[PDB]
């Protein structure tokens, strides 16, 4: 009866079929993000400066 | 030698078939009996 059951299951009543998915590979990265460099500016306007 | 090694060919072929179908290879377990006598003659011939 064992072996009448390995009898039962077939290449043609059992096909035995593999599936994957398609997995994008890991990958670490760094990003420093600096704004623009901000620079002190000194004016002074007098009356003549500006006529001048 | 020859002869026998004809049979133990289409025994392969046989055996194939056997598998394909699940069914206990019992008429497979006979012929590899007269190509186990065929291989004795075999290594008879391989001494000659």
């Amino acid at each position: 009866e064992e072996a009448i059951k390995q009898t039962l299951r077939n290449k043609f009543n059992y096909n035995t079929r593999e599936c994957q998915t398609i997995n994008p590979s890991i990958r670490e990265r760094g990003v420093s993000t600096e704004p623009p460099p901000s620079d002190t500016i000194c004016g002074n306007i007098t009356q003549w400066e500006i006529f001048d | 030698e020859d002869e026998y090694d004809v049979k133990y060919q289409m025994y392969k072929i046989n055996a194939r078939g056997e598998n394909l179908f699940g069914l206990q290879n019992q008429k497979y377990p006979e012929l590899e009996k007269t190509d186990a006598e065929i291989k004795n003659l075999n290594k008879l011939y391989n001494l000659y």
